[PDB]
């Protein structure tokens, strides 16, 4: 990592090319009695994140060779993605770090889908559930609100083509949407709408489920009816022509909520 | 028991797969005939194959109903069934103003004016012409009617092909031919005479026909059609006005003939003063040369000169006492046209979406991975539309919706799409790869890596289009390899990735190697 | 005296209402056309205003034929000779009144569309209209006249199904050629361009481009030439737009539709000049073409 800063681009590609076999042995250096090596491992992961956010040209090669390789090994994943959380806690939302971390999330899960999706939805469920021990009137003033926000972005980038596995994780995925319908600023509500649309879209366009034709017809009808402005007003997004545009608007609470819309 | 569990219990394919099936049928036509004999099936297939032709050998812009059965009843049901009434090309041909009904003759027959010069030689032009004639003529061919054939300025660009000329005598009913009271042939030229000399056999029904009234003087048309009933085109009438007349002219040819030269502000009309035989009748010809067609103007002497017209082997030799006045009269208006006309403009090949599936796939897939999410939405819409209309087999992995939020890191989706297309549809690899190489040079860096990453599934299809019977296709393969050499040399950046992907996948395919090494040998020797 | 004007406009509207029963009616209509430019002191102003109301809004639909023809004849005398126009302030005021008259008469869209269609060839009327307005000049009142003409053209394209022309596509093509000279105080100028864009968009709706009939190289070559000219002008406009933000946003939105229609008409002569901006640098152009 230290030498990667100073070399040239042609050297940089090969530098990736020989670091990528060594990363599999980090599972050996985790889960030891000495945790000084563990803090050093987390520091290394911080350096990788630093280089990913710092560099723009070799960004796709990085996203493939490093992150898709880390997504292969099961055990590192959590202490990888947890770090991302602090990384996404680092800085502010709607910034460069947050957005490139949102993109790197799907690169991590491209190599292995079911386990990474399982970890992300499990952490969403746990951060939802843990609000009971310290109850507050609203989720926005709760302390673990940001983990609700940040992982929400992770579900948006991970729902295009079964990147959140829909064949086995649909109940939890609907449940999060029900608990997050029109809560938060405009960006998170628009992201929730895009999440619902992508969920239905990947639900009909995949050969894994092998649905019937009439079922595909009613799902196609449902996608059209969620595209309607009436469901925009149900989801709390008003005056906005395109949800997809303002879902990413930082790159480029006043309305009350009624339970009949939730019905 | 596991095997017992598994064992116990509307779509149109793309053009290329049908074309491959058509190849397989045609190349084995006689033998499938023998085996099918071992009866209606072979026959149906037989005429069908013929209607199609042998395997592709022509631009698909050109398609023509052939004559193996050629019955009027069929042609009409075919045109009505597909609603050719509604297509915009028919309204365009109506705008071209060919075969428009105009006026009623002195005998009470309505008159149809066919303008030959407004037609250009071409297939859809011809077939839309004949169907337009059948539709316009349809109310009136049950009754006697008359036609006027305007033959001003007709050249080889306005000719009917022999097969197309044979169509006019079979597709109309007999009483349509019989109700023709008179055919007024106006301003017949020497080229039309040559065309009839090549085509006496099909025009033998007109040979000696008294219904052919040749209007060798414009006032002779007033003898059969009233001037108020005369609605000839305005340029045709302007060809007659303000003509500077020089009698006593001679054309010096293999046969020297007596002509007269009328020079008007747009053209030169040489009218034959002696009658010659066309279709069994003696007429006065008149050849028309626009000022835009004059090639060279010169004066050999006061009594004789030669005038050069474009697309002629030899200049026409003109002998008269007043040749100098004719040369100055022609050359003044010709030079002022030369000043008046604009400069030459280069023109590009006509492009229609159903013959460019490769470029549209490239403009879709390349932009699908761009940064701007709106651009990704638009790219998704084109990808769905191309996979819909052109009937490529995608196994139902695309669907169009509004509000889809596409991640910026969707490269696996793009590669899966391109691999599925390279599996289910190999017939457009050449244009696709060529356009991908072309779009490489005008793309950003991350897009450049994307371009590599989705073009690399296609390279295994080059075995199909190499060593083919057509040598132009393997020539195209070698040309593609030449651009690959060129981009490898020019782009010092991405050079490990270029070698890792392009040549890395290329070397993995045996029986494609030899052309690759031979290209290596010839291009390394260069320089 | 205002009472006298009150019954005067009352009788004028009454006669305009019952002309359908019905010649003296032609003399009545000629008196109206004379009184549009009635420039008498201390009354004529409100007079013409009232006229602009009544024949604007209350003329009997069966009286729709005669009026059109009479106006045509009047503007036929506007041209001095051979397409050249003679500019008088009276003619200018006639034009300004006449524009609003057809604007209201078209936009009312009441029952009785058939009585509008069977007789009316307003083709030559508008051709003379735009030919006079184009040579007016460039100044504030002239800009106002020009933009009013633009909404008029937009309306009568909106009602193209009802009306009838001798040659519709040739007329619309000549309208496009006349209008697109106007594309390029400034606030007005930008307003003129703004209105002219939906005017051109409405004109282009399903229009096969017809070259002006010369001798021509061929139909296809000159069609390609006109396509290239209009396409380059539109791309120059959109490049200026690419850099009052709502005004520029609307200008982009309508210019996009202009591209869409002009490409949807002539695909044959049209892909070959604009398939090479699918790799364009500005992503706005690329996205726009990318749904077109
Ligand atoms: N090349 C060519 N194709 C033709 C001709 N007539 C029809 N076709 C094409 O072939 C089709 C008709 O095929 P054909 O074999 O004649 O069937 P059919 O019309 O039912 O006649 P049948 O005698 O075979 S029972 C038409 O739809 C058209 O596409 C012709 O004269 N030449």
């Amino acid at each position: 990592i230290s030498g990667f800063s100073k070399s040239s681009i042609e050297l940089k590609h090969l530098c990736l090319e020989y670091m990528t076999p060594w990363l599999s042995n980090l599972v050996r250096f985790c889960k030891h009695n000495d945790d000084a090596k563990r803090q050093r491992v987390t520091a290394i992961l911080d350096k990788l994140i630093t280089m990913t956010i710092n560099e723009k040209q070799m960004y796709p090669s990085i996203q493939a060779k490093i992150w898709g390789s880390l997504g292969q090994i099961t055990d590192l994943l959590d202490v990888v993605l947890d770090s991302f959380i602090k990384t996404s806690a680092t800085g502010g939302l709607g910034s460069i770090k947050a957005e490139v971390m949102a993109d790197t999330a799907v690169a991590l899960a491209s190599g292995n889908v079911k386990l990474v999706s399982s970890k992300v939805i499990g952490r969403m469920c746990k951060i939802i559930d843990k609000t009971c021990l310290s109850p507050t009137p609203t989720l926005e003033q709760h302390l673990m609100w940001d983990d609700i926000a940040i992982l929400a972005r992770y579900m948006l980038m991970l729902s295009f083509n079964n990147s959140l596995d829909v064949a086995a994780h649909l109940p939890y995925l609907f449940h999060v949407v029900t608990f997050l319908v029109a809560t938060g600023p405009l960006s998170l509500r628009a992201s929730t709408h895009g999440l619902v649309i992508n969920i239905i879209h990947s639900l009909c366009t995949c050969s894994q489920l092998h649905f019937s034709e009439e079922t595909k017809q009613v799902l196609r009808l449902s996608l059209t009816e969620f595209s309607l402005p009436k469901f925009y007003l149900l989801f709390g997004i008003s005056k906005v022509k395109s949800a997809a545009v303002i879902a990413f608007r930082s790159s480029y609470e006043r309305e009350t909520f009624a339970l009949t819309s939730l019905e | 028991r596991f095997f017992l569990d598994i064992a116990s219990d509307l779509s149109f394919i793309s053009d290329g797969n049908v074309l491959a099936l058509h190849r397989l049928l045609w190349n084995n036509q006689e033998k499938i005939g023998q085996y099918l004999s071992s009866r209606r099936p072979f026959d149906k297939m037989a005429t069908l194959l013929a209607y199609l032709g042998p395997p592709e050998h022509k631009p698909v812009a050109d398609t023509h109903w052939s004559s193996l059965n050629l019955t009027s009843s069929k042609f009409e049901e075919f045109m009505t069934r597909h609603q050719v009434h509604e297509k915009e090309e028919f309204k365009a041909l109506k705008t071209l103003s060919i075969f428009y009904q105009a006026g009623t003759s002195k005998a009470g027959n309505p008159i149809f004016y066919y303008v030959a010069r407004r037609f250009k030689t071409g297939q859809i032009n011809g077939d839309l012409l004949i169907y337009h004639v059948l539709l316009t003529l349809k109310p009136y061919y049950a009754k006697p009617y008359e036609i006027v054939v305007d033959l001003t300025h007709t050249g080889p660009s306005n000719r009917f092909k022999t097969d197309f000329l044979s169509k006019w005598f079979v597709v109309f009913p007999g009483f349509a031919y019989d109700n023709v009271s008179a055919v007024y042939i106006y301003n017949c030229n020497s080229w039309v005479r040559e065309y009839t000399k090549y085509h006496e056999r099909l025009l033998t029904g007109l040979k000696g026909s008294k219904r052919l009234v040749f209007i060798d003087c414009p006032g002779k048309l007033a003898e059969h059609i009233e001037h108020e009933q005369q609605k000839l085109p305005a340029a045709t009438l302007a060809l007659e006005e303000d003509l500077k007349v020089f009698h006593n002219a001679l054309k010096l040819a293999h046969k020297d003939t007596k002509v007269s030269i009328k020079v008007g502000s747009t053209a030169v009309q040489v009218t034959s003063a002696e009658r010659t035989k066309v279709l069994g009748q003696s007429v006065f010809l008149n050849d028309i040369y626009y000022a835009s067609e004059i090639e060279e103007i010169c004066l050999v002497d006061e009594n004789q000169f030669t005038l050069t017209i474009a697309n002629q082997g030899t200049p026409l030799t003109f002998m008269h006492q007043e040749c100098e006045a004719i040369v100055q009269s022609i050359i003044h208006i010709r030079t002022r046209w030369e000043l008046s006309q604009p400069d030459s403009i280069p023109q590009h090949t006509k492009i229609r979406p159903k013959d460019v599936p490769g470029t549209l796939l490239n403009i879709a897939l390349l932009n699908l991975g761009s940064s701007d999410p709106s651009l990704r939405s638009a790219a998704y819409n084109l990808l769905c539309a191309l996979t819909c209309t052109f009937n490529l087999k995608i196994e139902g992995q695309l669907l169009e919706t509004s509000g889809l939020c596409i991640p910026a890191n969707n490269t696996l989706f793009i590669v899966s799409i391109s691999k599925t297309l390279a599996a289910n549809e190999p017939h457009l690899t050449l244009e696709f790869l060529e356009e991908c190489i072309s779009g490489f040079s005008k793309s950003s860096i991350e897009l450049k890596h994307l371009c590599l990453e989705y073009m690399t599934p296609w390279l295994s299809n080059l075995v199909r289009f190499c060593k083919h019977n057509d040598d132009a296709k393997r020539q195209r393969v070698t040309a593609i390899l030449d651009k690959l050499i060129t981009m490898t040399i020019n782009e010092k950046q991405m050079y490990p990735s270029i070698q890792a992907k392009i040549w890395g996948s290329l070397g993995q395919i045996t029986d494609l190697l030899d052309v690759v090494l031979d290209s290596f040998i010839k291009t390394s020797a260069t320089g | 005296d205002t009472d006298s004007l009150q019954e005067w406009i009352n009788m004028t509207g009454f006669l305009c209402a019952l002309g359908g029963v019905c010649t003296p009616v032609s003399k009545f209509m000629d008196r109206l056309l004379s009184l549009m430019v009635c420039n008498h002191e201390k009354v004529g102003l409100q007079i013409r205003t009232n006229v602009k109301d009544l024949v604007g809004l209350e003329l009997s639909p069966a009286l729709y034929p005669m009026l059109f023809n009479k106006l045509k004849n009047t503007i036929s005398k506007f041209f001095d000779s051979q397409g050249q126009v003679l500019l008088t302030d009276t003619n200018t005021q006639f034009v300004e009144q006449t524009i609003a008259i057809m604007k209201n008469l078209l936009d009312n869209h009441t029952e009785g569309s058939s009585e509008h269609l069977g007789q009316a060839s307003i083709e030559t009327m508008m051709l003379n209209l735009v030919r006079y307005v184009r040579v007016l000049g460039n100044m504030v009142h002239a800009i106002q006249i020009k933009t009013k003409l633009c909404q008029l053209v937009e309306v009568m394209m909106a009602r193209r199904d009802d009306l009838s022309f001798c040659q519709e596509m040739k007329f619309r093509n000549k309208m496009v050629e006349y209008l697109t000279d106007w594309v390029m105080v400034k606030c007005l100028t930008r307003d003129l361009d703004q209105a002219s864009m939906e005017a051109v968009v409405s004109l282009l709706a399903g229009l096969p481009l017809q070259p002006e009939e010369g001798d021509g190289v061929e139909l296809m070559e000159a069609k390609s030439q006109l396509f290239l000219k209009y396409f380059t002008l539109f791309m120059n406009l959109l490049n200026d737009c690419s850099e009052m933000s709502r005004r520029l946003a609307s200008l982009r939105h309508c210019t996009v539709l202009a591209m869409s229609n002009l490409l949807n008409a002539n695909v044959d002569s049209g892909l070959m000049h604009s398939i090479g901006l699918g790799y364009h640098k500005d992503l706005q152009t690329r996205a726009t073409f990318m749904e077109v």
